[PDB]
């Protein structure tokens, strides 16, 4: 359908090390 | 002189290295943006003529220039 979108682009929830 | 990585993240393998330049950094900002942006993006440039009046990338000098998640909302 749909695909699409997604946002932006950002830079939240990142990436991890951990 | 030595950007971050980037997007999402603190740490990968870095450098912007051969020559030249600058860690060309696009910053959305809806106008106000009162508390918005959050949009990096970068991936190097050449040279500084990014300056213009609905831009984004400004070039990014000196060291590392890179912000966050900007949203530390505070």
């Amino acid at each position: 359908y749909r695909g699409w979108k997604h946002w932006v682009y950002y830079t939240c929830c990142p990436d991890t090390p951990y | 002189i030595v950007c971050h990585t980037t997007a999402t993240s603190p740490i990968s393998a870095v450098t912007c290295p051969p020559g030249e330049n600058l860690c060309y950094r696009k910053m959305w900002c809806d106008a106000f943006c009162s508390s918005r942006g959050k949009v990096v993006e970068l991936g190097c440039a050449a040279t500084c003529p990014s300056k213009k009046p609905y831009e984004e990338v400004t070039c990014c000098s000196t060291d590392k220039c890179n912000p966050h998640p900007k949203q530390r909302p505070g």
